[PDB]
């Protein structure tokens, strides 16, 4: 219980749309996974969760990622919701690998397993067509998807906007039960 | 409280798991507090219905629901709707059975009961008010009330709680006389509570006086018990709070404070005399502030006070009561004996036809008549036949006051006529076994009436003999307390077996006071006068201290037989089983004695070890200076232990300089930091310093001398860097000791060095400012003797700024005139006097002008024998602000005639001062 993960990518594509996306989808992430509207003590028991943020590789001189949410005491994540950065493709795969390694570290040392689930959020239809020339990972977004879903039993998900990206077709490789068929027009489900 | 708690848990509870359970059966609540605060957070969030009910207790999950008797009664979950667990953790009152009624006393609070304060407040209060409201017909169930007695920090933080408790006791005495409950709780409260708030204690005094006055206590003739408690309320409060409290009860004596407890009123005025001398409350003025005590007199004058015949009247600084001392009706023109024996003979001859009429002819109860029957009886084995016994035990004390009043004269006359009692050994044994068989005297009022008119110089010896042997010859009680030494004295603060101990004690030797110990034809027990039986012995040993005061303060002419009263107090060690406060008992009895202590000096020559052993009725090993003297007094104790006192005094002051910053958790503060009169270790420093310096007679004069010695003849043990602590220490020890002890400081400052050479060719040291003011000796250099002397001065000035300063103005006018020759002498005396004038300005304004003209007089001197004044303008502006900031246009006329003699420069400076 109280397990979530956020991955924001649609900065340039959903700059203004991010407010409505939060008002319609980010509220149940706290309303359902907690008692209600969030100051509480922060522990390492597993009740905490993570949140990763990634930007466009093109509109970036040298920096890649700025992930910061080890525990967040389930409120510090609510603190830096509006503390996002803004920047055409996006090449988000290099940022999905960050969440991959993060949940790998979680399963490696933070194992008390609460089967922490992960959710991705994008507005542009990204693709890191060059999957090479990286630091500690040389896989594509489909390989990352099948590794995070098939190899790792971590529940994957991607909350797309009203439009139709390609990830809605890439969902077909989600071998574990993701429950991404019905859209969350009512309160969001723990497994999207 | 939630944000600070969260920040602390993030900082202090920097962890994510709960390892190391650490059961810690003895004490663990100081460790598991995190679980308690978390449960409190959950309860607050549930009351608020938000914040996810303070989620994730996982941080201390093991300690979260660890709740699933005497070892782990962690009553932490008592926030709300869980009071069953704490109320069952502590054994409540018993309801099944019904003089033992409440068994199973609990453990002392220090074990684990130190925390239960926010929960156990009114539980026992509700219990007692419930049992008192309906009725108390069966034997009184509450007897574990001793638990409620020992609530130290609890009653400390909830003084309003006990205030409400008393204001709810008032409806209890309103219901019916508070017969059972009051006589159960009040005695144990008085005999168990010591460090009570002074204003709260005087409120308690007013309450008890009001309840004892009205209504009548004819059937509760044992009411005198609370009177004994009154004595304990007039003992330890005289130190400082007497003056602030005098206005608190300012309006009470204007109507009622001396209704009938005239003996208690004499006792309290004696205690007030004790308090006023510490420290010299009337030596400053004796003309205008006299009304401040006249009000007190204004009460007792309505009820025949001060019937002392000036015998004991030797300590009042204001002997204005001598205006009202002739109405003491002493001996009633000496015919009182004839009158009472004539009426006793009339009664004895009329008993043949008056026993059926004396019931209807008991007008006024015949106050000083019935006790005279002891001599007429006992010739035919107690012919009273309870004829007047029931007539007596309705106004017993109120008639026995006059009974003993006339019996004192009777006995002194008889013993002066016999001169040895060879034939009056009969009445001697009568008075001896008068305590063996239960009598209604309880020896509670004998010494006061005996000192009224019998202790006169012609008859002081017979009354001293009375005080000596009326209680010491009977061996029914002295042996009982002689075996009672190893019961409460070694184990005093381990209250867990008190119930059975006191039960055994007061059922073995005594039975009951109302039980007529006189063996007449019938003896109906009537076992109904048993409301509570906590103590039968504390009364006499509590009253014995003013007995010592009276026998020592006025009868000191007798040196040899004083060894007998020493043996008597050796037989009365229990006298010192409650409190060690001989400071006032030495002051009021030593005021004018230190100069003429020779007889008392030879008495103390043997009383040193006697007082040492009397104080030794404990085992905390706390008082070492006494044991240090003992180990330094192996042989020839009259001369040796007073020679190396200076270094000794070092250790003494050493202890004091360790009382504030040194080894604070030492042997001194203990047992129990709150009942040995410990608001501070200096309070215990007081009486130990007193008893040390009261040993010999050459001290007091030698106190200040040896202190100045250890100052300039600095022993290698005396450090030079933290000297100011030693300054404060000497200041305290001086402001603590009586007047003939600090009186030496006057000549120590003005006579020793103020004119060492210091007239014209002192030296090139003449620069006054850099050296004469203290703190110049911060280096090993710049340390002049005058500087350390000024420092010791300022110390004793600030510490003794209560009454010792009051004699200072006249002092300057008496001795400081023909000593001032130069100008730096004037700067020195300014350094001495100035910085403490505002202390006078606060309360003693009426002497400021004196100080003023004193300084002005100095000007005259420094105007006559003076060629030039180099630093005169400092004195000019000093006197300027002296006038304008403190005195103002007040002393203009007196100074007008004195400044006209100044030098032209001084005129040019103070031509606006004269304006």
């Amino acid at each position: 219980v109280a397990d979530v993960v956020f991955v924001i990518e649609g900065t340039a594509n959903l700059g203004p749309y991010f407010e409505e996306l939060r008002k319609h989808y980010l509220l149940p992430a706290i309303e359902y996974f907690n008692g209600g509207p969030p100051d509480f003590g922060g522990d390492y028991g597993g009740t905490q969760y993570s949140l990763v943020v990634f930007n466009t590789v093109d509109c970036a001189p040298e920096s890649y990622v700025q992930c910061h949410a080890p525990t967040s005491s389930a409120y510090e994540f609510v603190t830096w919701l509006d503390g996002i950065k803004f920047m055409s493709c996006s090449l988000i795969a290099e940022g999905l690998s960050t969440a991959l390694q993060l949940f790998d570290d979680f399963k490696k040392m933070r194992e008390q397993q609460t089967h922490r689930v992960c959710l991705l959020i994008c507005n542009s239809p990204p693709y890191l067509l060059p999957a090479v020339e990286s630091t500690t990972y040389s896989g594509c977004t489909t390989e990352s998807l099948v590794q995070k879903i098939g190899e790792r039993g971590i529940h994957f998900s991607i909350v797309s906007p009203r439009k139709l990206p390609a990830l809605r077709l890439l969902f077909e490789k989600a071998a574990p039960p993701a429950l991404l068929e019905p859209l969350q027009q009512p309160a969001d489900v723990s497994q999207d | 409280f939630l944000p600070v708690m969260k920040l602390f848990d993030l900082l202090y509870p920097e962890k994510e798991c709960i390892p190391v359970p650490d059961i810690n059966k003895p004490q663990s609540t100081h460790a598991f507090a995190m679980t308690c605060i978390w449960i409190h957070l959950n309860r607050k969030a549930q009351n608020g219905d938000s914040t996810l009910q303070i989620p994730i207790p996982h941080s201390l999950k093991l300690h979260h629901e660890f709740l699933q008797i005497a070892l782990l009664c962690n009553a932490y979950s008592t926030n709300s709707e869980c009071f069953t667990l704490p109320m069952g953790a502590l054994v409540e009152t018993i309801y099944g059975n019904g003089a033992s009624v409440t068994p199973l006393p609990m453990n002392l609070l220090d074990s684990l009961t130190v925390h239960a304060k926010m929960s156990l407040i009114h539980s026992i209060a509700t219990r007692v008010i419930k049992l008192a409201h309906t009725k108390s017909s069966v034997a009184l169930a509450p007897a574990l009330v001793e638990t409620y007695s020992r609530l130290l920090v609890y009653m400390e933080i909830e003084s309003l709680g006990i205030k409400g408790f008393i204001s709810q006791l008032l409806p209890t005495v309103f219901k019916s006389h508070a017969w059972g409950i009051l006589h159960t709780l009040l005695e144990m409260f008085s005999h168990r509570m010591h460090h009570i708030q002074p204003h709260y204690r005087v409120q308690l005094l007013s309450h008890l006086h009001t309840l004892a006055a009205v209504a009548q206590t004819n059937q509760n003739q044992l009411h005198l018990c609370v009177e004994s408690t009154a004595l304990r309320l007039i003992t330890a409060l005289g130190s400082s709070e007497v003056q602030p409290q005098f206005t608190r009860f300012l309006n009470d004596p204007k109507t009622v404070l001396s209704a009938e407890s005239e003996e208690l009123n004499r006792a309290l005025i004696l205690t007030l005399a004790r308090a006023t001398h510490v420290t010299d409350f009337f030596t400053g003025s004796d003309s205008i502030q006299g009304t401040w005590c006249k009000d007190i007199l204004q009460t007792i004058m309505n009820f025949t006070p001060h019937n002392w015949a000036s015998h004991t009247l030797s300590c009042f600084p204001a002997p204005l009561q001598a205006f009202f001392k002739q109405n003491n009706v002493p001996q009633e023109s000496r015919f009182n004996l004839k009158k009472n024996v004539e009426e006793e003979y009339r009664k004895w001859k009329s008993m043949t036809d008056e026993n059926e009429i004396i019931t209807q002819f008991s007008v006024q109860g015949f106050p000083p008549l019935f006790l005279c029957l002891l001599w007429k009886m006992l010739l035919e084995t107690d012919h009273i036949s309870q004829i007047g016994y029931k007539v007596l035990e309705r106004i017993g004390a109120r008639a026995l006051v006059a009974h003993v009043r006339t019996f004192a004269d009777f006995l002194v006359y008889e013993f002066s006529t016999s001169a040895g009692g060879q034939q009056l050994n009969k009445c001697i044994e009568i008075l001896n076994d008068m305590v063996w068989k239960y009598n209604i005297v309880t020896l509670d009022r004998l010494i006061l009436c005996l000192a009224m008119r019998s202790h006169e110089g012609n008859e002081a010896q017979v009354c001293y003999f009375i005080i000596q042997l009326l209680l010491l010859k009977p061996n029914d009680f002295r042996n009982r307390v002689s075996d009672f030494v190893k019961e409460n004295s070694p184990e005093h603060w381990l209250q867990s077996d008190w119930h059975t101990k006191h039960m055994s004690y007061h059922k073995k030797y005594p039975e009951k006071l109302y039980f007529e110990g006189l063996a007449e034809q019938v003896d109906p027990p009537v076992p109904i006068q048993s409301p509570y039986l906590p103590i039968y012995f504390g009364n006499v040993c509590l009253r014995f201290l003013p007995v010592f005061d009276i026998v020592i303060h006025r009868f000191l002419e007798l040196l040899p037989v004083s060894k007998s009263l020493e043996t008597l107090l050796d037989h009365l060690g229990g006298l010192y089983k409650f409190h060690d406060r001989p400071v006032t008992y030495l002051y009021n009895t030593l005021h004018y004695y230190e100069m003429c202590l020779r007889n008392r000096d030879h008495l103390k020559r043997k009383l040193v070890h006697a007082i040492i052993g009397s104080l030794k009725d404990n085992r905390p090993q706390g008082w070492c200076l006494s044991d240090t003297y003992l180990k330094h007094a192996m042989n020839a104790r009259e001369d040796n232990p007073w020679v190396p006192e200076d270094s000794y005094y070092c250790k003494l002051i050493g202890r004091l300089v360790d009382t504030m910053a040194g080894k604070s958790p030492g042997p001194f503060p203990n047992c129990d930091w709150r009942f040995n009169e410990f608001p501070n270790p200096a309070a215990h420093a007081l009486h130990v310093t007193c008893v040390e310096l009261m040993a010999l007679a050459v001290p007091g004069k030698d106190v200040g001398n040896a202190l100045l010695n250890v100052v300039l003849k600095s022993q290698p043990l005396v450090p030079r860097e933290n000297i100011t602590a030693w300054m404060n220490a000497i200041g305290l020890i001086i402001t603590a000791l009586p007047e003939p002890y600090w009186i030496v400081l006057h000549d120590r400052i003005v006579n020793v060095i103020s004119s060492s050479s210091l007239t014209s060719e002192t030296e090139w040291v003449g620069y006054p400012f850099r050296l004469f003011d203290f703190t110049a000796c911060h280096q090993s250099y710049s340390e002049m003797s005058c500087s350390y002397t000024l420092a010791l001065a300022h110390a004793v000035w600030h510490h003794s700024s209560i009454g010792q300063l009051s004699l200072i103005p006249k002092f300057l006018t008496e001795a400081l005139l023909p000593v001032v020759k130069t100008e730096f002498q004037l700067l020195y005396v300014y350094h001495l006097v100035g910085p403490f004038l505002q202390r006078f300005q606060q309360e003693r304004t009426r002497c400021m002008i004196e100080i003023g003209v004193a300084f002005y007089d100095m000007l005259l001197n420094v105007d006559q024998c003076s060629t030039h004044l180099n630093y005169m303008d400092p004195i000019c502006d000093f006197l300027y602000h002296m006038k304008y900031m403190f005195t103002g246009d007040s002393v203009k006329e007196q100074v007008e005639k004195i400044i006209c003699n100044l030098k032209p420069a001084l005129k040019l400076r103070l031509r606006f001062i004269t304006h």
